[PDB]
RNA sequence: UAGCAAAUAUUCAAAUGAGAACUUUGAAGACCGAAGUGGAGAAGGGUUCCAUGAGAACAGCAAUUGUUCAUGGGUUACUCGA
RNA sequence: AGCUGGACGUGGUAUAGAGCGGUAACGCAAAGAAACCCGGAGACGUCAGCAGGUGUCACUGGAAGAGUUAUCUUUUCUUUUUAACAUACUAUGGCCAUGAAAUUGGAUUAUCCAGAGAUAUCGGCUGUAUGUAUGGCAGAGCAGCUCAGAGCUGUCAGUUGCGCACCUGAUGACCCUUGAAAAUCUGGGGGAGACAUAAUUUCACGCCAGUUCGUACCCAUAACCGCAUCAGGUCUCCAAGGUUAGCAGCCUCUGGUCCAUAGAACAAUGUAGAUAAGGGAAGUCGGCAAAUUGGAUCCGUAACUUCGGGAUAAGGAUUGGCUCUGAGGAUCUCAGAACUGAAGCGGACAAAGGUAAUCCGA
């Protein structure tokens, strides 16, 4: 058992009304898998929303790798991927960006 | 899969031409030329053929580079003979002279 | 390249054109003497030995830091 | 190949120099019939003797 | 005229040029498939290597391209080998 | 970083003759020497299996990047490196003690060893790394991200293999075969000489030098030889994934390549490739050519014989997919059962057609 947490910095897109923190949140809750479950968000895992960021905390072992995966899928669903790219801002955080 | 190149202009595989694959800090896999193994040092007496202890097994050159220790041992024939052969030598010499004197007194 | 465990021999070597190269790593620090046929490294863990050796830098030897 | 005698090197050098074309200004001399260097040689079509 | 038919294969756009099926970039489709169409040597070759330039000839069609022509430049060792 | 040859400097070993420790194997920066005589290494075959290491390949958690995202995919790929050299430790064997073994033991996959001293001791000594740790070393290399040449981040921690190539270690088998030499480095036995302000000494650290020649490039379906840019010929090393007995074939990644004048038509004849209802060599000098056969597992297997063989003799079956069950091991093989298909399943690739006689030559 460990305390892990990860910060997804969604700052840029909110400002232009591209991302909606609200829906990204729901998305993440949906696609997060425990032991093969889409829904058991069982208490060990926690998700928070802010205006600019999302936070994931877990007792159960986790890797931001997964976060990047999910995020990407989200971006492809929203067709934003030719605009946005996720990157590693810090050890514990992944930031979104526009290119050009 | 990385492949190598001889570095010596001798492409033929000869006991003296052996190569070993080394992995460098560069990430390269490089041929490095490996040297030849040599036979351990044996006691010199007839039919004995014992592996000497406490002497280094070294390629002939490096023998000029080592410390006196590896070149030697502390017995009467330190380098040349093993203990058993030393011992049997001692004994034989002593007893032989004894028989010699005995023959001498029996002659006089 | 030789490395030294006991500060004494190291200090005999830097007491013996002499310059001393100190370099920082996260967990450790290293002190480095240049001599004709050998490059002497000296590593320490704790800051005490560290500062103590930084003190030890004589007027004869100039200290370079990377 | 790689390995060569001196003799070789020198000979090769020689033939290498001798293989230049007639210098364009020699054709302007008053007493010459020489349009070109008749003795030029091409490694592929003709081989030297070195052994 | 015989003939230029072995070794699976090429295609699209741009650029360069008097001229492009045969040159250069990119985009596609296939091959050798680590017993190679890969990376390096010995023998043999001797400058064929590198760069820039290019009329004819040669590269059995072609060429703006070259193993060809012209000009310049390249081969450093106590530890490799002799 | 190492090596050889120089030449002294500063420290240190040793001796009024010439280190010290251990019972012993043996040990330790150093511890006097000529003729002379003996050594060790150099210094070696073929094959078979075993063990280990390197490189490679595979897998696991972490991190950065990239591919896919209508659907599914905590996903798929990529990087995640460590030179010679220094010090210390471990390494398939051999030795030294102590004690001797019969209700003989020990031990390998195999051999094989022992009172000519086995086994066994909180025993000990020694030899070999392409091993481990640290130095080298991160400052380099690699992967990402910024800034307008400078900058920042990470390069981490594990597991397994009758896998593969090479090397090493300990063995085994073989010969009416028994598998170079010298230069070179080094050790032993011997103690003639040399020497008091002395003499000599395989310790450290420092000072000096390393000359001459070859180093480009091709090594081939275009740099060689074949009158050539010839479908021939020409000695080597490095080797990835999948299938598999497999370095076969077939398909892939790294790296390379599309070069072989082109376009269109589609007759005869041809070169190469296939398939033919019914019959089955009637064709033909002739079964020439083609066809059949082909893996693996289970059955079954004659005469003849020099008893080795014949032998995949001949012949008869099975082979996919899927869902379960049991057995062999450490601190990947084998067997059962059930269900399901156009009764197909070595689905490509790979891959014997048999039998009975006669003649030669063993
Ligand atoms: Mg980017
Ligand atoms: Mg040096
Ligand atoms: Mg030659
Ligand atoms: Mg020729
Ligand atoms: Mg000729
Ligand atoms: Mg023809
Ligand atoms: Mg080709
Ligand atoms: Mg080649
Ligand atoms: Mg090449
Ligand atoms: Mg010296
Ligand atoms: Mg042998
Ligand atoms: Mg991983
Ligand atoms: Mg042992
Ligand atoms: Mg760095
Ligand atoms: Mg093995
Ligand atoms: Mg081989
Ligand atoms: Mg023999
Ligand atoms: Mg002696
Ligand atoms: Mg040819
Ligand atoms: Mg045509
Ligand atoms: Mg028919
Ligand atoms: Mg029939
Ligand atoms: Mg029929
Ligand atoms: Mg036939
Ligand atoms: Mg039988
Ligand atoms: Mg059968
Ligand atoms: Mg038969
Ligand atoms: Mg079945
Ligand atoms: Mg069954
Ligand atoms: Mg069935
Ligand atoms: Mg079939
Ligand atoms: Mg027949
Ligand atoms: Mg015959
Ligand atoms: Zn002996």
């Amino acid at each position: 058992k460990v305390n892990l947490g990860f910060k997804i910095d969604c700052s840029q897109p909110v400002e232009d009304k591209v991302i909606l923190i609200g829906e990204f949140a729901e998305f993440l809750k949906s696609k997060i898998k425990v032991g093969g479950k889409l829904g058991n968000l069982g208490e060990n895992i926690t998700i928070s929303n802010d205006d600019k960021k999302i936070n994931v905390q877990s007792t159960i072992p986790f890797s931001k790798r997964y976060l990047k995966y999910l995020t990407k899928k989200y971006l492809k669903k929203q067709d934003l991927r030719n605009y946005l790219y996720v990157t590693s801002s810090d050890k514990n955080s992944y930031q979104l960006r526009y290119f050009n | 899969a990385q492949r190598i190149t001889y570095r010596r202009r001798c492409s033929y595989n000869t006991r003296s031409n052996k190569v070993r694959k080394v992995k460098t800090p560069g990430g390269r896999l490089v041929a490095q030329y490996v040297k030849k193994v040599v036979n351990y040092t044996k006691c010199s007496e007839a039919g004995c053929n014992v592996a000497l202890n406490g002497i280094a097994q070294v390629r002939p050159a490096e023998y000029a580079t080592i410390a006196r220790s590896a070149k030697t041992v502390s017995r009467v024939y330190g380098g040349e003979l093993c203990h058993t052969c030393v011992r049997s030598r001692i004994i034989r010499a002593f007893l032989t002279e004894e028989v010699k004197i005995v023959k001498r007194k029996m002659i006089s | 390249p030789k490395e030294i465990t006991d500060i004494k021999k190291f200090m005999k070597l830097w007491q013996n054109k002499k310059v001393v190269y100190v370099k920082t790593n996260k967990r450790i620090t290293k002190f480095k003497l240049r001599g004709k046929k050998y490059l002497y490294t000296f590593k320490t863990a704790d800051p005490k030995i560290a500062k103590g050796i930084k003190d030890a830098i004589p007027a004869t030897y100039s200290k370079i830091e990377i | 190949g790689a390995n060569k005698t001196l003799n070789m090197k020198k000979r090769f050098g020689r033939k290498i120099k001798q293989n230049r074309p007639l210098p364009n200004w020699y054709r302007y001399k008053s007493d010459t019939n020489i349009r070109y260097n008749s003795k030029r040689r091409n490694w592929r079509r003709t081989k030297l003797k070195i052994y």
